[PDB]
């Protein structure tokens, strides 16, 4: 199989500004027949993906001029010279001059903002929930740019794996940033057996990592 | 020269393996072209299989080809048009006798 | 103008059979056919292979020739795929896509697969009361774990859809039980932590389960 | 179900006579189809001359097919693009 | 709308060889190429046989097998009929019709071929003079060759009542034809009658007055 | 060959009358793909041949429908119905089921006129020519129908054979009417030999012959 190698992974735009995305094949992607099949691809959010441009730079009508291809060989490049908002999603090049066709990684588009700091909240177990044998310590960073971010879970000063779940919201509408829940698992065995409970939150709008901490029963 | 066509073209055999002239099929792919995946015969030997089994090059694998009919995308540019081509390819090998 | 649509969403145990459907709007002439291609979650477009939509020859991939099968019904412009003995392997989002001239042009909205031995269970939904140290005019957090349900999806709301402004609901994240939890969370400021009632409005229609819980400061 | 076609086309031996599994041509004319001729063939022996010359009914000549497209005048109530199976020439295979 | 124009009228001399030309206005898709048909004189049409427009293939009918060669230009889109050693059985009228979809749909306007020992001549003009009713007034055209002739009358303003005769072989081999025109008698006598025959063949120009 | 029979030769038509052409094959021109390859061709007056009816009843997208192609196997008829003036030419039949490709020997379309006798007109020869040597007598007959018409040269009272030839018009586009020369060719020493020139014709439209002559 040809592998693409798509490059950056996630590009911030300001609106307005341009973007351009890489794709590399592991070996020419000229045809026999002397066309060269690389194709662009978008998947808007929630959305089928869409055809933006075929054979290296032809466009489907109705994609706007500013969707530009460009490429030879194993070197391609799709530039789009404005970013409007509605331009966000998942961008991804084809090759199908080769059987099996394959695909590159995909580049997420996304708007660029001023960095924040996510404020970190830690929620000790519920009574209710205790009674059940079960304990959940869940961590929230709420409102964080960029999403890039680091949670590490403590119990009595010792770091914790494989015991730690989380998922990430998709980019807010209004503000542009990122939130994000941690959970840890333990047996309501294991979790009255320790005291301290900590989440350590590392982002680049802290200067130096901020904990949050609580004490079982109180 | 641009009519309109109806499209109604909508709808194994060992003998390359079993042959005194024995072939391999080669793709011929033109993602342009209709049909896409032409299988071509590639005479395996330059001579034939003799009955011990053996090639007997004073006898000739040759390869029977027929010009064919064929659409391609033109203008590359717009779908729903084409153009009609004629192409030449090898269906299979058959033994001949040299002079 | 030509649109491909799918099947709908697929929830099966595994050793089950699953057939999916891609439907055109109108006839389309490909030196090729439809195209299918898988994505499990957090992963590359992976090309199972085609069939060609003028003779009904079913091309797979290196990693697709067992339990597929593509096939056509002409007669209503559609095409299916039906994978046998699911496995967990499978549970991913699968796209129809049409390519000819050298090129995919339209895609199917993909139908989404999910293979699991569990079976229906409505939420345990469980407080994340509001911190005690809450900062005196600043901001607070709280919420509501949803957990042990499936299969998805959970709808969440606050005060019944009069609190939206601060609201987070995080996507579900599987649990090695087979079994799904989520959080979701508002952040409201101190000083109403006493003045308002925060309830969250959790709903599980495969279970017919709704709870309405009170997180109390 | 129709398309736009450009009919502005874009481009002997005697195997036939020569061949352990030898054939003649036989005349397929239709004053509706392009090509107007095909010149199909059909295998002379059910067996394949051997070394000598002579026949060998354990060998056997077969006959070469592959599909090709067609036009055909559309009937007045222009052309329609269909299939057919022709026999180009014969080999010689062991069962 | 497609147009063939064939090529013009040709005088050959016995042993001699002719090639015809016939030019399509445009393309012409056809599963069977042009087709040759001789007309002799005062006689019906004659299949000779056709070119294949797309692979060049001639074929001849049992008539035309020796002297005879269809030949193409795609280039300007011109077909060509080649005859030799020319015989007086091939003087006839020669037509290029293309033939598709089992039948012909365009013809030539036709090309005439006359075999001939004869030579140039100019013609002799002479008056047909008259002389109540109507009166008739001509011209004689006789000993010339080859064709062909034209007559007009006051120089083209007299064409109402006008018989010029399609012309007769005299044995001489030269042709000889008549042009008459009827007038009111009492016209004689003002209007001045004038015969204008041109042989170009010839160069030769004349204008003949015919008196009472 | 396949050998095609047509009929009639000439036909004469009152223009709103309808005309019928036969062509009969010497065998069957059904094809072995189904069809019937017999067309209907018309060449008018001065013009390249044109196709009226292919393959027995079908149209070109110009003809009118008053143009009729009917017929099996052997027998086929083309019927013109409301015949008009431009429609006066040579129409014909092909097959093409069979090769060679073979053709009707053709139909003359004329339109068809009230009997008219001809205008008999004796015209001398002009001291001109006779210097020449030669002798030409010329007798016209002009504005006549029907076209058949018979002119006898008798000088001095004799008749003559060999000597005269005679043209005839294409049927006038106006009036519908042939017109005939015939000139009599003798030496200016024969000529000079015998007083009386006469012209004799014969026509539908005449009583009785009419002759016209000369002395000198």
């Amino acid at each position: 199989d040809v592998v693409m190698t798509q490059t950056p992974p996630s590009l911030p735009v300001n609106p307005g500004e341009p973007a351009s995305i890489s794709c590399r094949s592991s070996q020419s992607l000229v045809h026999s027949n002397g066309y060269t099949y690389l194709h662009w691809y978008l998947q808007k959010p929630g959305q089928s993906p869409q055809l933006l441009i075929y054979k290296v730079s032809n466009h489907l009508s109705g994609v706007p001029d500013r969707f530009s291809g460009s490429g030879s060989g194993t070197d391609f490049t799709l530039k789009i010279s404005w970013v409007e908002a509605e331009d966000v999603g998942v961008y991804f090049c084809s090759q199908s001059t080769h059987v099996p066709y394959t695909f590159g990684g995909g580049t997420k588009l996304e708007i660029k903002r001023t960095v924040a700091a996510p404020s970190v909240f830690i929620f000790p177990p519920s009574d209710e929930q205790l009674k059940s044998g079960t304990a959940s310590v869940v961590c929230l960073l709420n409102n964080f740019y960029p999403r890039e971010a680091k949670v590490q879970w403590k119990v009595d000063n010792a770091l914790q794996s494989g015991n730690s779940q989380e998922s990430v919201t998709e980019q807010d509408s209004k503000d542009s940033t990122y939130s994000l829940s941690s959970t840890l698992t333990l047996s309501k065995a294991d979790y009255e057996k320790h005291k301290v409970y900590a989440c350590e939150v590392t982002h680049q709008g802290l200067s130096s990592p901020v904990t949050k901490s609580f004490n079982r029963g109180e | 020269r641009t009519v309109m066509v109806n499209l109604n073209i909508h709808n194994s055999s060992d003998y390359y393996n079993r042959s005194t002239s024995p072939w391999n099929l080669h793709r011929n792919e033109d993602p342009e072209r209709y049909p896409s995946v032409i299988w071509e015969a590639k005479c395996r030997h330059l001579g034939c299989i003799n009955a011990d089994g053996n090639v007997d090059y004073h006898m000739n694998s040759v390869p029977i080809q027929q010009e064919i009919l064929v659409l391609r995308r033109e203008p590359p540019h717009c779908p729903n048009s084409f153009r009609l081509e004629k192409i030449l390819v090898s269906v299979g090998c058959t033994c001949v006798t040299p002079i | 103008q030509v649109q491909l649509v799918q099947s709908g969403s697929e929830l099966k145990k595994p050793g089950a059979s699953v057939k999916v459907s891609c439907k055109a709007s109108e006839y389309i002439f490909t030196n090729y056919g439809m195209n299918w291609v898988k994505q499990a979650p957090g992963q590359g477009f992976e090309w199972m292979g085609w069939i060609d939509t003028n003779t009904g020859e079913p091309t797979y991939a290196q990693g697709f020739t067992g339990r597929f099968v593509f096939s056509l019904d002409t007669s209503v412009s559609t095409a299916y795929l039906q994978i046998s003995s699911l496995k967990a392997e499978d549970t991913a989002t699968y796209y129809c896509a049409n390519y000819g001239w050298g090129y995919f042009d339209y895609w199917g909205q993909g139908t989404t697969v999910t293979v699991s031995s569990a079976s229906t269970k409505g939420p345990s939904v469980f407080p994340l009361a509001p911190s005690s140290k809450s900062t005196s005019g600043g901001t607070a957090a709280l919420g509501c774990l949803v957990k042990d349900y499936f299969p998805e999806p959970v709808t969440v709301s606050w005060n019944s859809g009069a609190l939206t402004s601060g609201v987070h609901t995080f996507p579900a994240v599987l649990q090695s039980s087979g079994l799904y939890s989520l959080s979701s969370v508002v952040t409201v400021p101190s000083s109403s932590l006493g003045t308002q009632t925060y309830i969250c409005n959790v709903n599980h229609k495969p279970s017919n389960t709704k709870v309405d819980k009170r997180v109390s400061a």
